[PDB]
């Protein structure tokens, strides 16, 4: 839908669902397999964390808020 | 029901000891796997925020 | 500075499942011993309604008695 | 049978230790899965709302 809010929300949900199952999965299945999984999981979680940080800068600041937009619309209505 | 068949309890105690030891070994295995997974995820992403890792190491 | 809702972690090593529970519970030498008694029983006797005794155990006038019943020798 | 019982009567310690150790792990086992289930439940329902 090309919306900033949708992308940010989606990333958080994947982390919640992806990490809850993974910790349980680690407990579930026990040499070679345990070590590789640790890296594979850490990798994804790390990637998601980096993505979240990138997303916050993009959103607009406190200035030029909704009230200001309405004010802008006023002058525009006369035009 | 173990006496019903007829056998000394030493074998049963040996079996209990070996099954408890097997449970202890698999618990130790899962513990060390989650410990090494924690260590590898900690060291893998040490660069995301150095201050957070410093505070984590200080608090421990 | 501080993160939201930090708290104190528990005492460094209390009772866990990561310790050797048997050696802490003083049961090591019994295991190191351990790792048929009917046969043990067999050595004392001969061999080892055995169907009847089990059923009796599943649920769970000595002088006068001798005088009362007489068994023919031949 | 009585002799076997009275011989095991002093050998009732190690079996009890093994049983309680197995129960501890079993009792603990319900706890880890329950925590995992709660996390799984939250993602499925709480996130959607």
């Amino acid at each position: 839908m090309a919306d900033r809010l949708t992308q940010l929300q989606d990333a958080v949900n994947s982390l919640a669902d992806q990490f809850c199952n993974a910790i349980g999965v680690l407990q579930q299945c026990g040499a070679n397999p345990t070590e590789e999984y640790a890296q594979l999981f850490a990798a994804l979680i790390a990637r998601t964390a980096k993505d979240i940080d990138v997303l916050i800068d993009s959103l607009p600041s406190e200035e030029s808020t909704a009230a200001l937009q309405a004010a802008s619309l006023y002058k525009l209505e006369e035009e | 029901e173990y006496i019903d068949q007829g056998r000394n309890p030493q074998l049963y105690t040996k079996e209990c000891l070996e099954r408890a030891l097997a449970k202890n070994e698999q618990v130790k295995g899962k513990i060390d796997t989650m410990k090494k997974f924690k260590s590898l995820l900690i060291q893998e992403l040490s660069k995301v925020f150095p201050e957070d890792m410093a505070k984590y190491r200080s608090i421990r | 500075g501080p993160f939201y809702l930090m708290r104190e972690l528990p005492g460094s090593t209390e009772l866990t499942g990561s310790t050797n529970l048997i050696t802490h519970y003083n049961l090591e030498q019994a295991y190191n011993k351990f790792c048929d008694l009917p046969g043990m029983i067999d050595l004392p006797g001969s061999h080892d309604r055995s169907l009847i005794e089990k059923p009796p155990i599943l649920s769970s006038g000595t002088m006068l008695a001798g005088f009362r019943l007489h068994t023919g020798p031949l | 049978r009585l002799l076997a019982l009275v011989k095991w009567a002093n050998n009732a310690g190690k079996v009890e230790k093994c049983a309680m150790i197995s129960s501890f792990l079993d009792q603990q086992a319900i706890l880890f899965v329950d925590t995992a289930d709660r996390l799984a439940s939250l993602a499925r329902d709480a996130l959607v709302h």
